[PDB]
């Protein structure tokens, strides 16, 4: 459907995701824990009844009317985790997630308030800038003709090098600033 | 190929060569004195003394007088039994209507 | 059996209840792989400029520039006056103007006729 | 409020959940025990284990990551990634 | 005399002094939230003296102290009306706000913008006491738009979150649709009565006052979340908990009800306005209480609770009983602020958990929170001789015994039962039973800020109805003669609601899985009203704002 | 102060303090505390300021406009005289506006001061308000934003034609 | 008025004889001194206007527009000095000279005793504005706007010229003071109908009118910041000033010739406000907001009640300040991200908190938060149009919903949400920029204390 690595969903992935969404919407339907745990083993039995189905077209049809079953029996407001998308605390602290380059725009009177921090940030940036051209020339010889096929990136191969396209993943803001 | 062209100049940062730049000029003495001129003749001169001027305007468009004059005229015509305001602005004796 | 979900303009059909999502054919593999390839190439072309330290500015997005140029500039030079454009520019162009014209003219003629007949309660109406 | 998570704490809690699971014996369970190959579980059981992690720590692991967590060490490393432990 | 007006103005100037303090700052503060809480405590103490010397003699006055403008016949002066409504609302609002800020010094302690939060909350309090003390329509419009804008700024407090900005713009939209009617009322009074002052409106006493009262009813619809313009009050739970506690339960959302109580000599001589208020209030108190039966977010459930109580306030205005409605405002503030505070204490204890389906077992874990939540729910439902008994039951004792729309009365009683249903639903899923929250217990409430802040509103929710209703003078005649099946109406309907919802709650322990009914899908998706109109009315705007407005006419043809 | 005729205040009737219960009210103690802590220092500072007012006594005056000829006895298109007539008419327009504002202040203060018996006890102020609003409307309504003495004279002449025709059709 | 024209002209030897690093400081200082001098025009009277000479006069309509004009020059010199830093010194002095010449034209446009001197100065203001927009506009793509300027000249200023020469032959004068006392009623005839259109359509395009607003979201976009400031703040208000002068002569035919154009504005503010909900370009959004606010001034002038003129001149002053501040905020982001796309740079309250406070205050004045003079003007126009027709409140109030809707959307898009990742040149706020925002906003907030000086000649 829409994924970074694969261009599709395998049938095994579709079965597992439908099982998970069915259990989550079921737990939304079935608030109490022993009651949900009873119906959860019942639903696990219903999913393991046709676990050993060899015919992929028949399993496709069974998965399709299982999606119809799940859509007919879904909860209108299922339990979303608070920091899950659709939750009450979701993306709440994104107004506190200042990007790191703004530290470069500080005045030197407040840069001198934290001397060890910026004295270490200088060699962090030094590390980034002497890693950049090596990881660019790493990516230019491994990428096939026509660009990269999948969005996944190779790791650091040599010893001493850093993995390519790493600075915004490493220096990302904390989830609770 | 296309013509001989100077490349696109990059946007300068006024904080690099002067971390105390107010953004008025790149020369720091000119920048700080531009800041002092804008803040003194803008805020210390026009806003403060201007609000002091406007607040003590001598009866802007004679409103207060017109209240106090009314406080005369009502007192002149409550006491003499007159109505407080006539329905005619001018004297109806000095007016010649078209006859029919 | 079950109530079938009805899609709408503002209620789209889900990904799970669409049948063409369950295509297994190799031409769908080719289309999905080419979409993944274009998306991966554009992702790489983005985040080589994004993760560059020597760049300090705006990674310009020509799809965004192209979107704004379509929403602003491309409106007049691809116009052709025909039946559809003239009728739709006459419906929403001089329609509600005529509507509010006759509504406000009717109400003001009514109010003027009531005032010159001494009917409208204009007793304490001295601010206007 | 909001107590700090540690790799000792995340490790001990993930193993504490998996030792309360009736298809994993508490004597063969290690920190590198693979679910399908070493503990002999199903992908259905693996989805139930990742959902038990979601029940344990109070957030959600998405399915593109839930389809690949195949040891308790990957679970501890993923929660370390999504919680920023050992500051 | 010289004491009353002086301390009246001292209260408002004292509330404005920390705004000058936070705007004239250079240092980092020596606990500016404690400074604002101390200031609002002392402003409460200051406003107590004019209230006591009003209860002594009935002393009302007007302070038209500063001449501001004269548009040829309209002298707009800075004019403060100290009547019964201000003398009972100002100490209640300051007391509730003082408890909300001692709550917020605990709840909002992790926020690095805590000084901006207390600044915005004080700005809201200033605009609200501008609203409830204004003597002309213009100063009331100042306070009206002020509480609307501080509602915007306090819904969108976590401004990075998309849903908070969406809910804040939604609330601004519905409030400005109410402002259409408020400006309609100002326009009618200026043209036909040559005034925005209340005194000349009341002294001229117009008879063809259907159109300004329709404008005021549309204003109260936009402001008090009546039906048609309601869903922003459930949407506005995306802001922080003391925001929803102070503003959107007890203080801001009563201002449309306060606008209609303020204009009672026009409503008491217009039966059509009374009938429209009765129908709209009964519709809202039915609909929001029905939507509250099948929700799972606790802030949503208590927001539907406060909107159903606002609909009941609109009902008891609509039976020409405005002083009972205002007694219900002053009563409702205490226990509804306390219910939001206890719900947020549960939320902060359970690590930002708001969904009631992952709660439970909190009777002995959070004992003080459980005690105060039960007391707030019982004051909400109409337990005998709590504070909510001293107004709401009397509302029913005047809703039965009056020349009333019969279906409005029957829907009022169905709402009275539904209040008991969702109250014991909250107590069932959140306090009773066995736990459902995750495994790392960080449950704690032993801060003197939280405990004292819930404690003072607890003293209010126990004693304040008795104290106020024995300190207010009669302004109507209380209808006290009725048959015994009619006197026992509200109590029996409330207990029937408790019994029906206890049977519903004990059908949930059974090991059965039923398919969802159409009533459950209707009430859970909010009467389908925020699902359709929030999609359709923007769509039909914005395509019309692009295809024909921008592209067709104003880029090609014209 | 001001003039008690143009701003009339009926004689105040306060009741005597009649303490029936033995519990002492807080209001007398707070009144004595306000009289000591607040009224006295403010009054002393005001006496200092008033002594400094007495150390330089100087006066201002209410400007008087003698009546110039009005628009009726000015020639057509003679701007030197009808300018004077227009200035006189505009000063009278603003003064009539302030007369209406004085009667409104009377009506609002009567309504608040009478409280609940405002409908019974403010019939005379409401009658004066109805008369002055009828007078101001007959004199200055519907002129427009470019109002002048000529517009007011033409409205007066149209009203006088209507009154003369109404007098004629009654006989 | 000659104590204002001569210092404005002495700003030319002040700007050409100044040292190369001193030409912004000197012109800003002496233009702030002229703006402090500009308060002597507040000697207004309740009956008589302030009549200086045979050539110049000032009632309470022209006086606040004069004070706003003389105040706008230092703000334009502050706003336009950053993006002219790499400019040639002589071209920089040419820019300052065109600004000074535009102020010189405006301050004797508003005081013009006679109407053809008003016409000469009125059409003289277009030339330095034209040169500022097309020499410093940073891109010029005007393929459709040439034909529209031809339409402005054909349908606008030239029939006004022929009509004013006709009044000069008929009345014998075009002195507004004489025309106060020699005005004849303009009766119903076809000659008087074309007379009304000739007297009004130039000022209808200058406001602008809906349907005739096609120039304004182009000329605001293709301009420098000083050009957009003077277009939003003053150059639209020449149309309203000219309408309030020329509608003296157009009675009583206005009482039935206003009915089309009133519809064009009453529906028009419903459309353009809605157009602001679908703007990709922030500067175009502020342009369509300017159209949506000047529609009310068109209606308030055409219904010609006192409350409508008071509200219209208060709305003109307030909208001048507010929309000038909105264009300056749009430039304070454009000088960083180098694109006017409103969805490009988001979440800016995370990066610039004080500048987001200025965005919040300019949005609240844009959506008419009371007791600001935006709301006072808006409100008095709404009261007067309710006296015109009781149904129009709907078209008022619905506008007053949508005017709120795009005002906060402009706040929510640019300042709230998640910040854009790939933009890292977002510098902190320069003291120049914050000073520019404060010199817009603090006069606009102080005028709420004493609004009687911006309510026109019939307050
Ligand atoms: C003539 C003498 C007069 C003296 C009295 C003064 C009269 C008014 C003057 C102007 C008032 C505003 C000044 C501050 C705002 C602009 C600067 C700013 O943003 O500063 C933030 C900053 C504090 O924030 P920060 O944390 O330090 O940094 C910014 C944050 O990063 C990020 O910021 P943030 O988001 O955390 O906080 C921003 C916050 C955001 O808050 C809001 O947006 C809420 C505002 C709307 C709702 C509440 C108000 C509703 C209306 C009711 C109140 C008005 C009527 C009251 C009367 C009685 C009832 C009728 O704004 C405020 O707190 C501003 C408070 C005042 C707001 C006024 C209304 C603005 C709304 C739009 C117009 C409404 C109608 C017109 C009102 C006119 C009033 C006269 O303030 C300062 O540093 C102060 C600087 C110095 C201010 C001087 C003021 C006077 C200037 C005039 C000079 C000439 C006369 C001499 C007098 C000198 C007196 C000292
Ligand atoms: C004008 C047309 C051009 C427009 C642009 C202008 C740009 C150039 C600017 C030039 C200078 C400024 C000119 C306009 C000045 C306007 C101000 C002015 O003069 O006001 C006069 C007004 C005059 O008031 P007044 O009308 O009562 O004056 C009475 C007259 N005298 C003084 C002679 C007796 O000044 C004041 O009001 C000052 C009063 C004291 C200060 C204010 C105290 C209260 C302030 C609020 C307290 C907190 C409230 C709660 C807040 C809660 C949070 C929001
Ligand atoms: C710490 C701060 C306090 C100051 C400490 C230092 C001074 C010590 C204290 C003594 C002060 C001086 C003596 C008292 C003050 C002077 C009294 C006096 O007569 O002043 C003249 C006047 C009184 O008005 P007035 O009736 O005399 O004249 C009005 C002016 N005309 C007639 C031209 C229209 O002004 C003031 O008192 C100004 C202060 C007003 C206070 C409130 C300001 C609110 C501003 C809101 C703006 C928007 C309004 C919108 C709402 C309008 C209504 C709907
Ligand atoms: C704007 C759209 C209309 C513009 C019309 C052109 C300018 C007219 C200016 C006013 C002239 C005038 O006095 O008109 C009355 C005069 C009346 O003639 P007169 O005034 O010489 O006649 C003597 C007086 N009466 C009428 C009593 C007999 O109108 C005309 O002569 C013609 C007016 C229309 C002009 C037609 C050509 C231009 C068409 C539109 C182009 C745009
Ligand atoms: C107020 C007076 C409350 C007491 C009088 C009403 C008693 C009553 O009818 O209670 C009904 C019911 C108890 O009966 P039930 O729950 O069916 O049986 C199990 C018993 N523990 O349920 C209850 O007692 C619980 C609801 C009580 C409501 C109290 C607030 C009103
Ligand atoms: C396009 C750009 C965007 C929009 C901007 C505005 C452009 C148009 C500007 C003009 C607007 C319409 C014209 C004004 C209408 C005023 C009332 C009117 O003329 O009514 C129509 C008229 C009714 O007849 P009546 O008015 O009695 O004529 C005798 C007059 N003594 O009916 C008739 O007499 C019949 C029709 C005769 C032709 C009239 C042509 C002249 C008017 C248009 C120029």
């Amino acid at each position: 459907a829409f994924l970074p690595s694969a261009a599709y969903l395998t049938h095994q992935q579709k079965v597992l995701q439908l099982y998970k969404r069915a259990l989550r919407h079921l737990e939304s339907r079935c608030v109490h824990r022993d009651k949900y745990r009873y119906f959860a083993c019942l639903l696990r039995a219903r999913f393991d009844e046709h676990k050993n189905e060899k015919d992929m077209v028949k399993a496709t049809q069974l998965l399709r009317e299982a999606e119809k079953e799940f859509w007919h029996g879904q909860h209108p407001q299922p339990y979303i985790f608070p920091e899950s998308p659709g939750g009450t605390s979701y993306e709440r602290y994104e107004c506190y997630k200042v990007p790191e380059w703004c530290l470069d725009d500080w005045h030197p009177s407040e840069k001198a308030m934290y001397p060890d921090y910026f004295a270490k940030r200088e060699q962090w940036k030094k590390l980034r800038r002497e890693s950049w051209e090596r990881e660019v020339k790493q990516l230019q010889e491994e990428t096939p003709v026509g660009g990269p096929r999948t969005e996944a990136l190779p790791p650091a191969r040599k010893q001493g090098d850093l993995p390519p396209l790493w600075w915004h993943i490493v220096t990302r803001p904390r989830e609770r600033p | 190929l296309r013509w001989q062209e100077d490349p696109e100049p990059e946007d300068e940062n006024l904080y690099e060569k002067n971390p105390d730049s107010h953004g008025y000029d790149k020369d720091p003495a000119v920048d700080v004195w531009n800041m002092r001129v804008v803040f003194f003749f803008g805020f210390s001169i026009v806003l403060v003394l201007g609000s002091t001027f406007v607040a003590y305007l001598p009866d802007y468009r004679m409103q207060e007088w017109a209240r106090r004059e009314a406080e005369r005229l009502v007192k002149y015509r409550e006491a003499h039994g007159l109505p407080l305001m006539e329905s005619n602005c001018f004297d109806p004796s000095k007016i010649q209507l078209p006859e029919d | 059996s079950f109530p079938k979900y009805e899609p709408s303009r503002l209620a789209s059909l889900p990904t799970t209840l669409d049948p063409a999502e369950y295509d297994i054919s190799s031409e769908t593999r080719k289309a999905q792989a080419e979409r993944l390839a274009i998306r991966s190439r554009l992702k790489r072309e983005y985040q080589l400029q994004y993760n560059d330290p020597s760049r300090r500015g705006v990674v310009e997005d020509p799809a965004l520039i192209r979107w704004t140029c379509a929403r602003s500039a491309n409106v007049y030079p691809n116009f052709r006056p025909n039946t559809k454009t003239s009728l739709l520019g006459a419906l929403f162009g001089i329609g509600p103007l005529i509507f509010w014209y006759y509504v406000f003219k009717t109400d003001r003629d009514r109010k003027e006729k009531l005032i010159q007949e001494g009917k409208l309660d204009r007793t304490f109406n001295i601010s206007y | 409020d909001a107590p700090p998570l540690t790799l000792e704490g995340i490790k001990d809690r993930v193993l504490y959940v998996l030792k309360l699971y009736d298809k994993i014996d508490p004597e063969k369970l290690s920190v590198n025990s693979h679910f399908m190959k070493d503990l002999g579980l199903d992908s259905l059981d693996q989805v139930e284990i990742i959902m038990a992690m979601e029940d344990e720590f109070g957030f959600e692991i998405p399915d593109i990551d839930a389809e690949k967590l195949m040891c308790p060490q990957e679970i501890v490393d993923y929660i370390a990634d999504k919680k920023d432990v050992y500051e | 005399m010289n004491l009353f007006s002086s301390l009246t103005l001292v209260t408002l100037i004292l509330l404005t002094m920390p705004i000058a303090a936070i705007n004239f700052n250079t240092h980092k503060f020596t606990n500016y939230p404690l400074y604002v809480k101390t200031t609002i405590s002392c402003a409460f103490i200051t406003s107590m003296i004019p209230t006591m010397m009003f209860i002594h003699t009935g002393q009302e006055m007007i302070i038209s102290n500063w001449h501001w403008l004269t548009i040829q016949t309209l002298k707009l002066s800075l004019s403060f009306k100290m009547d019964f409504f201000s003398m009972m609302f100002v100490p209640v609002a300051l007391f509730v706000t003082w408890s909300i800020m001692e709550f917020s010094m605990w709840y909002m302690h992790s926020d690095p913008n805590i000084n901006q939060f207390f600044k915005y909350l004080l700005l809201f309090l200033i605009t609200m006491l501008i609203l409830v003390t204004a003597n002309n329509l213009f100063q009331l419009f100042i306070g009206w738009e002020g509480v609307g804008i501080m509602s915007f700024l306090l819904i969108g407090w976590w401004y990075g979150r998309t849903d908070a900005n969406t809910a804040a713009l939604q609330a601004i939209l519905y409030n400005r649709i109410g402002d259409i009617g408020f400006i309609l009322a100002m326009a009618w009074f200026l043209i036909n009565l040559n005034t925005w002052d209340l005194q000349q409106i009341f002294m001229l006493n117009p008879n063809d006052s259907n159109l300004p009262l329709m404008g005021l009813i549309l204003a109260a619809t936009g402001k008090s979340a009546q039906f048609g313009l309601h869903p922003w009050l459930p949407s506005a739970m995306e802001g922080p908990t003391p925001v929803s506690a102070l503003l959107h339960s007890s203080t801001m959302v009563v201002a449309g009800i306060f606008l209609l109580i303020r204009f009672y000599p026009l409503t008491e001589n217009n039966k059509f306005g009374q009938s429209i208020m009765l129908c709209l209030g009964a519709m809202t108190t039915l609909f929001t209480a029905m939507c509250a039966l099948t929700q799972n977010d606790i802030k949503k459930i208590i927001a539907f609770s406060t909107s159903s109580q606002l609909g009941l306030m609109m009902v008891t205005i609509g039976i020409n009983q405005p002083h009972l409605a205002f007694l219900h405002i002053c009563t409702h503030a205490f226990f509804k602020a306390m219910l939001f505070m206890c719900s947020g204490s549960i939320i902060h204890s359970l690590n930002d958990e708001q969904d009631i389906r992952k709660m439970g077992g909190l009777f002995k874990a959070m004992p003080f929170t459980t005690t105060a939540l039960i007391i707030g729910s019982l004051a909400l439902t109409g337990m005998p001789f709590l504070t909510g008994f001293y107004s709401k039951d009397l509302i029913i004792e005047s809703a039965n015994t009056s020349y009333t729309n019969a279906w409005a009365l029957l829907m009022t009683l169905v709402a009275t039962s539904f209040t008991a249903i969702y109250s014991t639903r909250i107590i069932f899923f959140a306090l009773l039973g066995q736990p459902r929250f995750p495994t790392l217990i960080n449950i704690n409430e032993n801060n003197p800020f939280l405990i004292n802040s819930i404690k003072r509103l607890l003293i209010g929710s126990l004693f304040a109805g008795f104290i106020i209703s024995n300190n207010i003078p009669p302004m109507t005649i209380p209808q006290m003669t009725m048959p015994h099946y009619l006197k026992m109406t509200a109590l029996t309907v409330t207990i029937l609601g408790f019994i029906l919802a206890l049977e519903i709650s004990n059908t949930t322990h059974y090991l059965k899985f039923n398919y969802p009914s159409n009533t459950f899908k209707f009430s859970n998706l909010l009467g389908y009203y925020p699902t359709i109109m929030h999609r359709l009315t923007p769509y039909m705007n914005l395509t019309m704002s692009q295809k024909s407005a921008s592209s067709l006419l104003d880029l090609i043809w014209l | 102060s001001w003039d008690k005729d143009v701003y009339p205040e009926p004689p105040r009737r306060t009741p005597a303090p009649s303490p029936q219960t033995s519990l002492p009210n807080p209001i007398t103690y707070l009144t004595k505390a306000f009289d000591l802590l607040v009224d006295r220092p403010v009054t002393l500072v005001r006496e200092f300021i008033e002594r400094q007012h007495a150390k330089n006594k100087y006066y201002y005056y209410h400007r008087e406009f003698r009546r110039v000829p009005d628009i009726t006895e000015c020639h057509e298109k003679d701007v030197l005289c009808m300018f004077e007539a227009e200035m006189q008419w505009k000063r009278d327009y603003k003064v009539d506006q302030e007369i209406v504002n004085i009667i409104q202040e009377r009506l609002k203060a009567c309504q608040q001061r009478e409280g609940e018996s405002h409908r019974q006890n403010c019939a005379k102020e409401l009658q004066q308000f109805t008369q002055v609003v009828k007078a101001y409307q007959d004199r200055y309504h519907d002129l427009g934003a470019h109002y002048s003495a000529r517009k007011c004279l033409a409205k007066q002449k149209q009203r006088m034609l209507a009154e003369r025709k109404a007098t004629k059709e009654a006989a | 008025m000659l104590k204002y024209i001569i210092p404005t002209m002495m700003l030319m030897p002040l700007t050409w004889l100044s040292k190369n690093s001193m030409i912004w400081i000197n012109t800003t200082l002496h233009s702030l001194l002229i703006s402090l001098t500009s308060l002597l025009l507040l000697n207004q009277f309740g009956d008589n206007s302030l009549n200086f000479s045979l050539t110049f006069f000032s009632d309470s309509l022209s006086t606040p527009l004069l004070i706003l004009t003389m105040w706008l020059l230092p703000l334009m010199l502050m706003a336009s000095q950053h993006h002219l830093s790499k400019e040639n010194l002589a071209r920089k002095k040419l820019f300052i000279s065109m600004l000074i010449l535009l102020q010189l034209f405006l301050i004797m446009t508003f005081t013009a005793t006679e109407l053809i001197f008003f016409y000469i100065m009125f059409e003289a203001t277009l030339v330095p504005t034209l040169i500022i927009i097309t020499r410093w506009g940073n891109q010029t793509e005007r393929l459709n706007a040439g034909l529209y300027f031809l339409f402005y000249t054909l349908a606008g200023s030239l029939p006004l010229l022929v009509a004013l020469i006709y009044i000069q032959n008929t009345m014998g004068s075009l002195n507004f003071l004489i025309l106060q006392y020699w005005v004849q009623p303009m009766p119903n005839s076809w000659s008087n109908t074309f007379m009304w259109l000739a007297c009004m359509m130039a000022f209808m395009v200058k406001m602008p009118l809906y349907g005739l607003h096609l120039w304004l979201p182009k000329a605001h976009v293709e301009a420098p910041i000083a050009g957009s400031m003077v277009l939003a703040a003053i150059l639209l208000k020449l149309g309203g000033y000219g309408m309030m002068r020329i509608t003296l002569l157009l009675n009583p035919i206005t009482d039935f010739m206003a009915y089309p154009f009133i519809m064009l504005s009453l529906w028009g503010m419903i459309m353009t406000s809605s157009i602001c909900l679908r703007q990709t370009d922030l500067k175009s959004l502020i342009a369509y907001s300017s159209v949506s606010h000047m529609a009310l001034v068109i209606v308030a002038i055409l219904i010609q009640t006192p409350w409508s003129y008071m509200g219209a001149t208060a709305l003109m002053i307030a909208h001048g300040l507010t929309s000038s501040m909105l264009f300056c905020l749009a430039n304070s982001n454009y000088e960083r991200v180098h694109s006017r796309t409103m969805i490009l740079a988001r979440g800016l309250q995370t990066l610039l908190p004080l500048m987001a406070a200025w965005w919040l205050l300019a949005s609240l004045t844009n959506l008419a938060l009371p007791p600001s003079i935006n709301l006072i003007g808006e409100l008095f126009v709404v009261m007067s149009t309710f006296s015109w027709s009781n149904i129009t409140i709907i078209l008022m109030g619905l506008n007053m919903v949508i005017t709120a809707l795009y005002s906060l959307y402009m706040l929510i898009t640019t300042q709230r949400g998640k910040h854009t990742h790939h933009i890292n040149n977002i510098l902190p706020s320069f003291t120049r920029e914050n000073a520019l925002m404060s010199l817009h906003m603090l006069p606009l907030l102080l005028l709420s204390l004493n609004p009687k000086i911006i309510l026109g000649p019939l307050y």
